[PDB]
């Protein structure tokens, strides 16, 4: 459902959350103090709003900006990644310019 | 004194990059642990204009 990208991921320095509500996708940046393992179930520089499925992800940051693309797929069989090919469409370009150099998943 | 500038750094920016961290700046061998000495800052300075 999300994930957590930064240097320290302690507040030492800013991080990047990016979390789905299936209502909305909601977006921060901040000197989180992030759990020492984080989870989900039933300041700040910058903020945004709005098996049997493949969803794909590419994230890059260049020039403080951090960019996304993704595309979703069916797949057929779910033993791991399904050869062949389909290309991924820009989804945002976010203005953040924070530096990142690990990154963790929300599960 | 409420406009401040970053004096040292570990290295420099890339383009467009937001450093708004306070840790302190070892300038040399003196291990800082946390606070200033001599070779230890607080890397902001204020203008005081
Ligand atoms: C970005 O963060 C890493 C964290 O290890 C640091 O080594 C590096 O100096 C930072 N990048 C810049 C351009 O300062």
């Amino acid at each position: 459902r999300g994930w957590i990208f930064g240097t320290t991921l302690d507040s030492k320095t800013q991080s990047l959350l990016i979390v789905n509500n299936a209502t909305n996708v909601v977006i921060k940046v901040c000197e989180f103090q992030f759990c020492n393992d984080p989870f989900l179930g039933v300041n700040c520089t910058f903020e945004y709003v709005s098996f049997k499925n493949l969803r794909e992800f590419v994230f890059k940051n260049i020039d403080g900006y951090f960019k996304i693309y993704s595309k979703h797929t069916p797949i057929n069989l779910v033993r791991d990644l399904p050869q062949g090919f389909s290309a991924l469409e820009p989804l945002v370009d976010l203005p953040i310019g924070i530096n990142i150099t690990r990154f963790q998943t929300l599960l | 004194y409420n406009y401040l500038f970053r004096l040292f750094r570990k290295s420099n920016l890339k383009p467009f990059e937001r450093d708004i961290s306070t840790e302190i700046y070892q300038a040399g061998s003196t291990p800082c642990n946390g606070v200033e000495g001599f070779n230890c800052y607080f890397p902001l300075q204020s203008y005081g204009f």
